[PDB]
């Protein structure tokens, strides 16, 4: 398990979790309060 | 007709001599290094300007440099 | 003793070198009158892949 | 064959022939050279380029007078098309001569695009006889210069080195005589000849002594009443040829354009080149030359050293650096000439100086594009020739502590900041274009990020444009800047700038905003590619001694991870691609914004230039309809020559991709195989080459492929620019 | 899905349905065989996942647990007979059966 | 108003563009049945489109002769004429986020280089440390001026040069 | 060596059917190279130009058009079969020159007789700028 967690700490995997967060956050930020252009 | 100059930083590795195919580099004794060897370039008329030697040199910067210049039949590697 | 101490870090002053104004460990020093006795080892590689090079007394100075 | 170089002559291959041409006019590297013989060979060669210029101009005059319609054009300048030179191609067919004979002339012809008809007509040429007389004049002047390049090379008449390195005398003679007196005389021509020719009077060598330019003569000039020459200017209802609506003025400050010929007033341009003559003669008497008075150049540079030491020693040591380095002097001249060439492009389309040029839509384009393309080529040379200075003619110990060494010391900061500007400009410009490409595509054209260029509209309001409503000083009647120059220039200037049917300060929108930002990205990155090749010319960490090798070399080998395209020549090589890309955008933006103006539908550019598909749909694909149908299977129009050239460019551009992508090693093994066949064949083996065949060198291919690349990048657009604009006639 | 823009891609294809128009020819392939309902496609998908895991399991088994020797690989003559008769021969004979009993009667 | 631009509420082309974009959906809506899912999808797009246009008008945007909204960048005109949310306020929002990425990556680089084998820490990250710094960077401007005023931000001629 | 070995132009060659990588018109006109070596048994080796050939027990001789073609073969024989080849240079005039083991000892081993050539007594870099030698040839010499 120590080696599995180490594999998960590689660059390709940590980047995959980052991408799901940033993309998931932005798509969710467009789904709610739809299509923003001016900021109030 | 290329130019091959070796500088003061040689350490007598002989890797330049083993690499260059055309036998343009040989080892000569010297008192400057631990190995008591230094390179030389007696026959540059046979230099094809491949520049493999410079790659062999394992110093911070090259103690062997092949300054390209005027061409010839032997330098251009022409079988014809 | 002729030169810096074993295991001592020093800063390089060759303008030609990849390691210029950079620090490296002194691996050894020869006291037989050689022009470039001081052997130095760095962690970072150069462009070729070599991490050591023999420098001179005047070309090296104290760290930082 | 190269006598100037023995090293290449001993070469047995074809590399001798190629390198013999390219190193021909590089006098420094020649064998047995001397600094004194260098300047003399240059001085003689510079006479040559004059000889080709004056002959090239003589050829246009003759070929126009003999074959053109200059006499017919002046009578109806708007409708009649000019004629450049006739055609004799025996490979034509009968439909082609019937199509290419569109002009009034009998045989087929080529319609002109330069604009020389509008220029010659303005300065007072109204006959073909006067062009014949002129073509002889320049051909004589051309022969005189050839005789001088030979004469000033002889044992006698051979200038010494001290004569060349006399900067103070060259400035005074060239600023006062070449610039000033020439500008003074051109005013003498506009007054004594051209303005009369506009107002009907025929002035020539027969009658220029008897005819007065002004009724009063010179008595106002001596008395001091210099305002008498500006009393009765030409009226608005004035035909450019006849005396209807004429005046007596020769020097005036009306400002603005002439109504009929949308062009600058001749009396203004006459007044212009006069004042330029005065400043330039005054500036000519500045430096010291064989008399006690005058400034010295070296004393000035040594003095302008700031005390605190922000620049160290300052400008010390630079005089001997500039005066002895020819590459330094050449970079500054190209830098200055390159920039000026862009001004000529930017200031002519907005301020037409010639008669009936605003109406000739095809002619305005070509001239603007030709000057802009040359601007980039000249600018690239200034850096490149600036990089050679650092290798050959730079001495660090002499130039120690000065501005030139202090720049070269911290170059890592300059190249870093330049890179950041290009990255930020490139990422944001591409992003805005993409964001609008998509959001248009999903049917929502209101979600676009359209930012108004407020800072530029602030200027046009501060220069007379009342559309935006900023109400700045010169758009406000109460301000003093409106009060001053109210009697002089503003009534004519305010009328033109506020007119939205001319190219003087066109309306700006958010589409013009993105195009300007895209340009900035190209200009900053192009400089970064060049600046790097200059500052890192002396050395890099990968190659601490580039200076020992030269400006142009292959590479330092596959060692140290790879050193292909390090030399400063390879930086110039890569910048030309960007240069063409930058001028392309600059020129694509000029053409479309003007087509929409000429077609009347300005809304085409404002709405569609905000997203990239508009550029591909509305500008490229749409205006390439009449052109592509130049030779149809049914028939052929007069635009067939342009469609043929259209493809000719598309092809030459692709052939360069071979020399760029495919390198040498694939080919030399191939030529070795053909050599085997030529010797083993029974009868062909009897024939044997004198020089051995080998593939082209590495640096040669970079050059050759760039030529095939740039020629296609010019011949393609020139056809598209002329055909699109000529077929619509608007 | 329905996000910013995007939905317009779900064009009016026809059949009480809107989506991206494909150009793979799967629909004509599934009709050449006897396929009238969607239930036949679901099973066909679950079979692939079952066989695919078997394939993946095999690669771990044939390498990590029980891996053949070089002698097994050099039995090239054996491979040709099994690949020709077994895979291409019976494979084609099998398909004929399905076409005769399903692809033709449907 | 400013720069000869009309507000989007008063513009005619702005409403013309609304009537156009809705007409496309109404024509597309005629094909399908009322209670079907394609009908619900298009009605939602109709609802979003009607909301996009009214919100941009309510926000005091400026529409040109073409009928599309334009943005203003100078903070003086933005604040004077109430157009600050367009560009001037988006600039501060981004800089806080951009600085956060820099202050975080700079700290992970410095701290891993204080230990043995920093090369391995780049390809194989210390995720507990990276998350710690990522949640400690909310006040990145304070630390920067703290590090600038102190002098431990910049290095001093201990860097490699080339000549 | 003790003495330069003169060329024996009549020695048996390897068993090689022939190829197209052989000699061209340059060889008869300008120069060509020949290599000699002595093998203890009959073996197979790769030629630089072409394919495989069979050596012969005893002396062997080849003819090549380039020095690299010859030295490429020495590196193969010295490594694979551990032999000691020696090759010459033959001009069109018939003159012969003994090249590679010119001292008898291979260049990668020192010998007292050798004298240094093209030896600069300075560090790389640390040399004058091109401006100092602007009007004659050479910054490195
Ligand atoms: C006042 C103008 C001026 C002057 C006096 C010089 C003078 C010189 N330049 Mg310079 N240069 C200039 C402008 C100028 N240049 C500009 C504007 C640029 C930017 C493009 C350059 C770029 C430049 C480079 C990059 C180099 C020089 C070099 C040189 C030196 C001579 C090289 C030589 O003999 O080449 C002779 C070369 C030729 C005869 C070949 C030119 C062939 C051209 C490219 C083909 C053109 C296409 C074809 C004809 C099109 C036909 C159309 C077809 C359809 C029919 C000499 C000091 C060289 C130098 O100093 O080396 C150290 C050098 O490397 N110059
Ligand atoms: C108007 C342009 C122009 C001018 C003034 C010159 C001038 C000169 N050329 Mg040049 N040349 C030109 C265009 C020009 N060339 C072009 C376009 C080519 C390519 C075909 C050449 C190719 C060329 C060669 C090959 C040689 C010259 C040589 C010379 C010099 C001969 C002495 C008289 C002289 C300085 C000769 C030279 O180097 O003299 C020193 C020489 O050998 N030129
Ligand atoms: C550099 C200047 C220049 C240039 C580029 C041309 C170009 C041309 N001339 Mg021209 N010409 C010139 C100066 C020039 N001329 C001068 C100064 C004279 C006076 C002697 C002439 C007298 C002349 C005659 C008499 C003829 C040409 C012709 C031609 C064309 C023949 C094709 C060719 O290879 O050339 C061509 C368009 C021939 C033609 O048929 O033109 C269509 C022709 O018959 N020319
Ligand atoms: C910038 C100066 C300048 C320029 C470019 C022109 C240009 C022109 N003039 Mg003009 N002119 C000028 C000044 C100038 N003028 C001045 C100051 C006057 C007042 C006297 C006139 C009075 C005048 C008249 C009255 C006429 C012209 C005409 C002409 C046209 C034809 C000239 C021709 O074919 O050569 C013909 C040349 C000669 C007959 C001999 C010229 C003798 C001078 C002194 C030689 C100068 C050579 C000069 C030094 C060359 C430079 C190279 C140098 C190194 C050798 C041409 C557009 C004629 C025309 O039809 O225009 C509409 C015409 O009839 N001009
Ligand atoms: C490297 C960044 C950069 C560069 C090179 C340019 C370059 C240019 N801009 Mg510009 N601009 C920028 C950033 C930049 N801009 C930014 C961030 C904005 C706000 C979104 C604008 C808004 C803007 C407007 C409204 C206009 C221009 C215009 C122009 C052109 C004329 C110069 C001018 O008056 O503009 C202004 C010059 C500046 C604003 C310099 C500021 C650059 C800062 C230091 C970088 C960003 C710092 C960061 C935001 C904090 C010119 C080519 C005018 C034009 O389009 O020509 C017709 C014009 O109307 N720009
Ligand atoms: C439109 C661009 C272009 C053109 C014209 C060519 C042309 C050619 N390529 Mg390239 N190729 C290209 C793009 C192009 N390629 C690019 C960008 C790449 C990069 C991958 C490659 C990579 C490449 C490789 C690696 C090789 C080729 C080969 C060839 C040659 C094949 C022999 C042949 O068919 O010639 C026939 C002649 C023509 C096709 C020219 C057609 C135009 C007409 C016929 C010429 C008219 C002449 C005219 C009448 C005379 C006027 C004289 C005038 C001075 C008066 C040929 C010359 C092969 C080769 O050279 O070996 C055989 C080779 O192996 N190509
Ligand atoms: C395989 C088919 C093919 C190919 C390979 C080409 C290739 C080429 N065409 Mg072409 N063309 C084709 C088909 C093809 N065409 C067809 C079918 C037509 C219609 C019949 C045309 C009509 C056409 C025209 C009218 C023109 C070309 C041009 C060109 C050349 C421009 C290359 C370049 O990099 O310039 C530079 C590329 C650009 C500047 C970008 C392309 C246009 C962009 C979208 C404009 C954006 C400008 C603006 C500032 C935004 C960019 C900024 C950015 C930061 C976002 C190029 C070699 C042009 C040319 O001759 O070269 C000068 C030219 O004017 N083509
Ligand atoms: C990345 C590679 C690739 C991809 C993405 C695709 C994608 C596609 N293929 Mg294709 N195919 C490929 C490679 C690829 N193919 C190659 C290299 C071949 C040469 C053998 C074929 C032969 C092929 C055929 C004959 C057909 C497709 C079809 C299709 C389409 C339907 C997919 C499907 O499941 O049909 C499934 C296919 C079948 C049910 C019939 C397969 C019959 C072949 C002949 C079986 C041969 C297998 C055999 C054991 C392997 C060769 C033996 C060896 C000795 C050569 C689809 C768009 C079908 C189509 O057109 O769609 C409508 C179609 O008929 N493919
Ligand atoms: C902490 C990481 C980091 C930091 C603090 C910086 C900081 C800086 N960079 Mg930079 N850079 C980085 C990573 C970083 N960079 C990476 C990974 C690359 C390779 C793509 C580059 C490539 C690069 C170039 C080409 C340039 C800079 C430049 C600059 C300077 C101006 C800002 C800029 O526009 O850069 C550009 C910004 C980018 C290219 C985006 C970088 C990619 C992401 C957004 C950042 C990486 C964050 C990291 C992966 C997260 C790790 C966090 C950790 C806890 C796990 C600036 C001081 C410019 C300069 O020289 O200054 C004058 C410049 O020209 N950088
Ligand atoms: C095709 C090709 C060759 C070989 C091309 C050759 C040998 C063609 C040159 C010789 C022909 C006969 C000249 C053709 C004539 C020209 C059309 C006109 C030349 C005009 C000048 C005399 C001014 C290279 O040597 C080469 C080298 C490096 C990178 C790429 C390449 C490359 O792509
Ligand atoms: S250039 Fe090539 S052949 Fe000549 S000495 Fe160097 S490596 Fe050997
Ligand atoms: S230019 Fe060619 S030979 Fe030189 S390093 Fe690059 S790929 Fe290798």
């Amino acid at each position: 398990m120590k080696d599995f967690t180490t594999y998960l700490s590689t660059a390709p995997v940590v980047g995959l979790g980052w991408a799901i967060f940033t993309s998931g956050l932005l798509i969710e930020i467009n789904r709610f309060f739809p299509d923003p252009l001016v900021f109030s | 007709a290329h130019v091959v100059k070796i500088y003061d930083t040689c350490i007598g590795c002989t890797q330049c001599v083993r690499a260059c195919p055309l036998d343009v580099l040989e080892m000569v004794p010297w008192d400057g290094c631990k190995a008591a060897q230094m390179a030389s370039s007696p026959r540059t008329e046979d230099c094809v300007g491949c520049k493999r030697c410079e790659t062999a040199c394992p110093t911070d910067f090259l103690s062997v440099r092949v300054y390209l210049g005027n061409e010839s039949t032997r330098s251009l590697g022409l079988a014809y | 003793e002729i030169g810096p101490k074993r295991g001592s870090l020093v800063k390089v002053l060759r303008p030609e070198s990849y390691w210029y104004n950079q620090v490296g460990k002194v691996v050894s020093v020869d006291q037989s009158g050689i022009r470039y006795p001081v052997v130095v080892r760095f962690e970072n590689q150069n462009y070729a892949g070599v991490s050591t090079n023999n420098y001179a007394l005047d070309e090296i100075e104290e760290v930082k | 064959f190269p006598k100037f170089s023995q090293g290449l002559a001993q070469d047995p291959s074809t590399r001798r022939i190629w390198y013999g041409l390219a190193t021909a006019h590089d006098f420094e590297s020649h064998d047995g050279m001397t600094e004194e013989n260098l300047y003399q060979k240059i001085f003689a060669s510079h006479f040559g380029q004059l000889a080709i210029i004056f002959l090239w101009t003589s050829g246009n005059l003759f070929h126009v007078a003999w074959q053109g319609n200059f006499e017919q054009w002046v009578t109806d300048p708007i409708h009649v098309r000019p004629i450049a030179h006739a055609i004799w191609d025996p490979h034509f067919g009968q439909p082609a001569v019937e199509a290419f004979t569109r002009g009034g002339a009998s045989g087929p012809v080529n319609i002109a695009t330069s604009g020389v008809y509008q220029w010659w007509y303005t300065i007072g040429l109204r006959s073909n006889q006067e062009l014949y007389v002129s073509s002889v004049f320049l051909a004589l002047v051309s022969a005189v210069f050839l005789f001088a390049g030979w004469l000033h090379l002889q044992p006698n008449f051979q200038p010494s080195l001290s004569w060349f390195k006399d900067a103070e005398s060259r400035l005074n003679h060239h600023l006062a005589g070449l610039f000033g007196v020439s500008s003074l005389a051109w005013t003498g021509h506009l007054v004594h000849v051209a303005i009369p020719e506009s107002r009907g009077q025929h002035v020539g060598w027969d009658n220029f002594l008897s005819v007065l330019p002004h009724p009063q003569g010179l008595t106002p000039f001596w008395s001091g009443n210099w305002a008498a020459y500006a009393q009765n200017p030409d009226t608005a209802s004035h035909a450019f040829g006849t005396a209807d609506g004429s005046g007596t003025a020769i020097l005036t400050f009306l400002g603005g354009f002439h109504p009929q010929t949308q062009s600058l007033w001749l009396s203004d341009m006459a007044h212009h080149h006069l004042a330029i003559a005065v400043l330039f003669i005054v500036a000519g008497h500045m430096y010291r030359t064989n008399f006690g008075i005058g400034h010295r150049l070296e004393a000035i540079l040594e003095a302008h050293t700031p005390p605190a030491g922000g620049l160290g020693a300052g400008h010390k040591g630079l005089f001997h650096t500039v005066n002895n380095s020819l590459h330094f002097q050449l970079g500054l001249a190209l830098a200055s000439v390159g920039t000026i060439t862009s001004l000529v492009a930017q200031h002519m389309y907005s301020l037409p100086p010639y008669a009936y040029l605003a109406v000739d839509f095809t002619t305005q384009a070509s001239l603007y594009t030709h000057h802009q393309y040359i601007a980039g080529f000249i600018m690239c040379g200034a850096f490149a020739h600036g990089a050679i200075f650092f290798i050959r003619d730079y001495d660090p110990e002499q130039n120690k502590g000065n501005v030139l060494a202090r720049v070269l010391d911290h170059k890592e900061a300059i190249i870093s900041h330049l890179s950041w500007v290009s990255l930020f400009l490139g990422f944001h410009t591409l992003g805005l274009y993409v964001h609008n490409d998509v959001v248009q595509a999903f049917g929502t054209p209101e979600k676009q990020i359209l930012i108004e260029p407020v800072f530029a509209q602030w200027i046009q309001a501060a220069q007379g444009k009342s559309l935006y409503g900023f109400d700045l000083l010169l758009a406000s009647s109460s301000s003093p800047a409106y009060s001053a120059g109210q009697s002089l220039w503003l009534p004519g200037w305010l009328e033109a700038i506020n007119n939205n049917q001319n190219s003087l300060f066109l309306t700006i929108g958010p589409g013009d905003f993105l195009v300007h930002h895209a340009i900035a990205l190209g200009l900053h990155t192009t400089t970064l590619i060049l600046v790097k090749g200059a500052l890192d010319a002396r050395g890099s960490k990968l190659m601490p001694d580039k200076k020992d090798f030269g400006y142009s070399f292959p590479c330092d080998g596959p060692g140290r991870g790879g050193t292909c395209d390090i030399s400063a020549y390879d930086a110039f090589y890569l910048a030309v691609f960007w240069m063409l890309n930058t001028i392309g955008w600059v020129t694509f933006y000029w053409h479309w914004k003007h087509l929409t103006l000429w077609q009347g539908n300005v809304s085409q550019f404002d709405e569609s230039s905000t997203y990239l598909m508009g550029w591909l749909r509305d500008y490229l694909w749409l205006n390439s309809s009449q052109l592509i149908n130049g030779y149809n299977p049914f028939g052929m129009n007069s635009l067939s020559v342009w469609a043929w050239t259209f493809l000719f460019g598309h092809l030459v551009y692709a052939t360069g991709f071979m020399f760029l992508i495919s390198w040498r090693g694939y080919w030399q093994e191939l030529i070795e195989t053909l050599v085997w066949a030529h010797e083993k064949t029974p009868l062909a083996n009897l024939v044997y080459w004198k020089d051995k065949p080998v593939a082209l060198s590495i640096v040669q291919a970079r050059l050759v492929g760039l030529a095939h690349f740039s020629v296609g990048y010019i011949f393609t657009y020139a056809a598209f620019l002329i055909a699109s604009t000529a077929g619509r006639f608007g | 899905w329905p996000i910013v823009g995007q939905e317009i891609l779900n064009g009016d294809v026809g059949g009480g349905f809107q989506g991206i128009q494909i150009t793979s020819g799967f629909f004509q392939l599934w009709r050449a065989s006897g396929i009238t309902s969607e239930l036949q496609l679901y099973s066909t998908a679950i079979g692939g996942l079952v066989l695919a895991a078997a394939c993946f399991f095999a690669g771990w088994f044939h390498y990590h647990k029980a891996a053949p020797k070089l002698e097994w690989f050099q039995n090239v003559e054996s491979m040709l007979n099994h690949h020709l008769a077994g895979l291409l021969g019976l494979g084609s004979l099998a398909w004929a059966g399905h076409q005769i009993h399903v692809s033709l009667p449907v | 108003d400013i720069a000869g631009l009309t507000p989007c509420s008063e513009s005619k082309a702005y409403n013309k563009l609304e009537r156009k974009e809705l007409k496309v959906l109404d024509k597309r809506l005629k094909q399908y049945e009322p209670g079907s899912a394609p009908y619900l999808a298009l009605q939602a797009t109709k609802e979003r489109t009607e909301n996009r246009f009214k919100t941009y008008a309510k926000q005091g945007l400026l529409c040109g002769n073409d009928g599309l909204p334009h943005l203003i960048s100078d903070p003086g005109l933005a604040l004077r004429f109430n157009h600050a949310g367009e560009v001037f306020i988006p600039t501060f929002g981004f800089l806080y986020v951009a600085g956060y990425i820099g202050h975080v990556g700079r700290q992970y680089i410095i701290l891993s280089k204080e230990d043995a084998k920093p090369t391995d820490k780049e390809i194989i990250l210390d995720v507990p440390l990276a998350l710690k710094l990522a949640f400690q960077g909310w006040a990145w401007p304070l630390a920067s001026i703290q590090e600038l005023r102190n002098g431990s931000l910049l290095e001093k001629d201990e860097n490699i040069t080339v000549s | 060596p003790w003495k330069q070995p003169e060329l024996d132009p009549d020695t048996p060659s390897p068993i090689f059917g022939g190829s197209t990588g052989g000699l061209l018109r340059k060889a008869q006109v300008e120069e060509f190279y020949v290599i000699t070596w002595e093998s203890p048994k009959e073996q197979i080796f790769e030629m630089p130009t072409g394919g495989a050939a069979i050596m012969r027990k005893g002396p062997n001789l080849l003819k090549f058009a380039r020095k690299e073609q010859c030295m490429a073969l020495t590196t193969q024989l010295r490594s694979k079969f551990r032999q000691t080849p020696c090759f010459y240079r033959v001009y069109a005039d018939g003159k012969v020159q003994y090249l590679h083991p010119k001292d008898g000892v291979y260049p990668e081993k020192v010998n007292a007789g050798r004298v240094g050539v093209n030896q600069n007594m300075r560090s790389i870099g640390k040399n004058v700028d091109p401006i100092k030698v602007v009007k004659f040839t050479g910054s490195e010499p």
